[PDB]
This record gives structure tokens, C-alpha cells and sequence, in this order.
């Protein structure tokens, strides 16, 4: 399935 | 054989919505190795996280974390068209490798785990029991996360095609599609279907005049 | 941790009516030990047999034996008054070692089993998938053999009355009594749980004055 | 739980 992105600030 | 040294709880990484998605199943004997291939959750994402698990919850948070890493350098595309594929590589030391690789940049990361991480044998008899006290519980879950992921999917699409659609979209219409798209924000926090769903419905009642702008 | 060493299959000993009971659960870790309380299954019974077995099959006979020993010299005594205790432990090189005790003559005998016995990893696996597509009727083996028992039980109780109320019984009360006896004997030998307890019923049925 | 009897 799907990833999520890192961590925004 | 009455002993067989083998990974005692489920391996895998953590996907859109909180979801722990498994590579290696508990009890695999090692040493062991399993791929998948994962991809973006959203349009143009240039980055995925590798949150590595162990456990044997559906959600992803009531299960140990291991470690962490991100793939950077993902080029522009469709949600879900990247090719990212993840490895878990035990080997007879009981260290854990997991790899990510997306197939069109060639770009890789890698970390390695050492064979003591993760939870102890109290904490693994006590997983076991969790996650069976709590099977129908995470049915329902993964229910429920199907339906965020086509939320936040709807919203970020919309929010997309307003910023495009800039100035040839009405100001009627505009702030009509800012109140809804907030109130799918609200809805997407919590756990009921049926709410998510109908705050997407309230988001299309408004959204014509930006479907023909957007097509 | 990452890894462990685990018992890959139940492990446990054969019971009355050919059932496999469980005392230590597949996929436990290593080492391990657990003890539980047996009786024995009629009256009188001197000796008992300890068959122990690897696998996930509710019928004793599916699943692996490791080996077996008897233990004797246990007081004649009504059926469940003995207490043997059998002890499970695994040591951390994988060594088995099972022994019974009976609790009133402290007579005890044990078997040592070494880590390589019983199913490799390939009969492990079609172990675990033959148990769950063998679970409905493994199930039923279970409640069937759980009748039987009762069963058998209920024809010697019921014999046992006959002999000490005799004379004060009535000679038509006896009678029928042995004839709900023969059908019972033999709906035991079938695997219909429901004729079973059928014929239990009707026994009961003629029964009121010998109770 | 019974020994199987003899």
C-alpha cells in the first residue's frame, strides 16, 4: 500500500 | 524437530492511516527474507517514510516501533504510480536489514536493526494476547482507514484544483469549498464512517463550478 | 528481540476415548515448563499409559507420537480419585522431558526426549493447515469423544445400581433397564453424538426407581 | 482429564 512523508516541520 | 529459533511477532512497516502492514509473519523461522512493493499516498509526494514495526495490531501505533528511515528523490507522479520496494532481510544473527527502493529514480536507503531490538518475552505473550482481545476491534479499523484514506485523498485533490483554478473560480464558490473542505478535516479525526463519508458528499454538493474549471 | 526459540506444535499426551490434550501450546517460547492433574478413566485402573504426542489434531492418532511409558502400582480406586501429575519441560537446548506422578503412592516414571524428535519444517506447516481445514470436524471428534465418555461412564454407574438395589428392584424395572442398556452399548460404538444422548435419555427414562 | 483406561 500506500507511504506517508517524513515528518514536516 | 521440537525447537526452532523463529522471529516471535510480525514485522512490517507502517502505511497511509495509521495501518501496520506486514512483511514477515510471526513465528517465520529464520533466517528469512520477504519484498513488497509499497507506493505514494499522495500526488507528487517526493518522500516516504519507512517506520519499521513489530507486532501483530492493525494500527500501527499499539505496536513497537524498531526504527526509522526516509527515501527521498521520488520524481512527480500520480498517487500510487511510484514503485518503491521494501525488503526485510533477517539473517541467522537475528539482525534485521530493511531496504527501500524506488524502481525510476534507482535512489536506496537502508538501515539495520540489531537482534535485541524490539519487545522482550513478557511484552510478546502480552502482544499476542492484545491482538486477539482486540481482532474485531481492528477489523473494524481497517474498515474505518479505507475510508479516511479516500478523505484525505478528496481533500488534498480539492485543494489542489482550487489553488489551480485560482482566480477563474468564484468567490461564492470558493469560500463554499473552504468550509467544506475543513469540516472533512474535522470528520477525518474521528472513527465514524459514515460521518467521513457524508462530509465528502457536502465537499462534491459544492464543487461543481470547479470540476468543469479542473476538467 | 528479534528471534526466539519456540516449540513449533502443541505438545501433550494421549486421553481417554483417543483425544490429544495439550499441555504445552504451539509456538511457546523456550524454556518452558507446565504441569497439569490426570485421573483415571474407570474403576480400579492400576496402571496408566502416557502417550506423548506433537501436533495440532484433536484425534490423538493425527498427530506425531514421541514415545510412550506406563506407570503401575497405583492403589485400585474409583475412577478420578488418583492424581497424577504429569509434568512438560523443555530445557533451552530443546530437550523434552515428560514424567508422571501419582500423588497417593509416589510412584513416578519419566522419558527423556531429544530436541531433534518428532516433524520437520515442512510437516510442520502442512500440521498447521491440515488442523485448520480439519477444524469443524476435529471439533466434533472432540464433543463426540467428550459423549462417549460420559457415556460409558453412565452404563457402569447405571450397572453398579442394578447389582447393589438387586432385589429391591422391581423385575420390570430391571428389564427395561438392561434393555436401555444394550441400546446405549451400542450407539457408543457409532459417531452420532445426538443417538448417543438419545439413548442416554431413554435410560434415564426407565430409570426413576432404580434412583 | 482421563488416562486412557486399560
Amino acid at each position: 500500500s500506500y507511504l506517508p512523508r517524513p515528518t514536516p516541520p | 524437530v521440537l525447537l526452532l529459533d523463529v522471529t516471535p511477532l510480525s514485522l512490517g512497516i507502517e502505511t497511509m492511516g495509521g495501518v501496520m502492514t506486514t512483511l514477515i509473519a510471526k513465528n517465520t523461522t529464520i533466517p528469512t527474507k520477504h519484498s513488497q512493493v509499497f507506493s505514494t499516498a499522495e500526488d507528487n509526494q517526493s518522500a516516504v517514510t519507512i517506520h519499521v514495526l513489530q507486532g501483530e495490531r492493525k494500527r500501527a501505533a499499539d505496536n513497537k516501533s524498531l526504527g526509522q528511515f526516509n527515501l527521498d528523490g521520488i520524481n512527480p507522479a500520480p498517487r500510487g504510480m511510484p514503485q518503491i520496494e521494501v525488503t526485510f532481510d533477517i539473517d541467522a544473527d537475528g539482525i534485521l536489514h530493511v531496504s527501500a527502493k524506488d524502481k525510476n529514480s534507482g535512489k536506496e536507503q537502508k538501515i539495520t536493526i540489531k537482534a535485541s531490538s524490539g519487545l522482550n518475552e513478557d511484552e510478546i505473550q502480552k502482544m499476542v494476547r492484545d491482538a486477539e482481545a482486540n481482532a474485531e476491534a481492528d477489523r473494524k479499523f481497517e474498515e474505518l482507514v479505507q475510508t479516511r484514506n479516500q478523505g484525505d485523498h478528496l481533500l488534498h485533490s480539492t485543494r489542489k484544483q482550487v489553488e489551480e483554478a485560482g482566480d477563474k473560480l468564484p468567490a461564492d464558490d470558493k469560500t463554499a469549498i473552504e468550509s467544506a473542505l475543513t469540516a472533512l478535516e474535522t470528520a477525518l479525526k474521528g472513527e465514524d464512517k459514515a460521518a467521513i463519508e457524508a462530509k465528502m458528499q457536502e465537499l462534491a454538493q459544492v464543487s461543481q463550478k470547479l470540476m468543469e474549471i479542473a476538467q
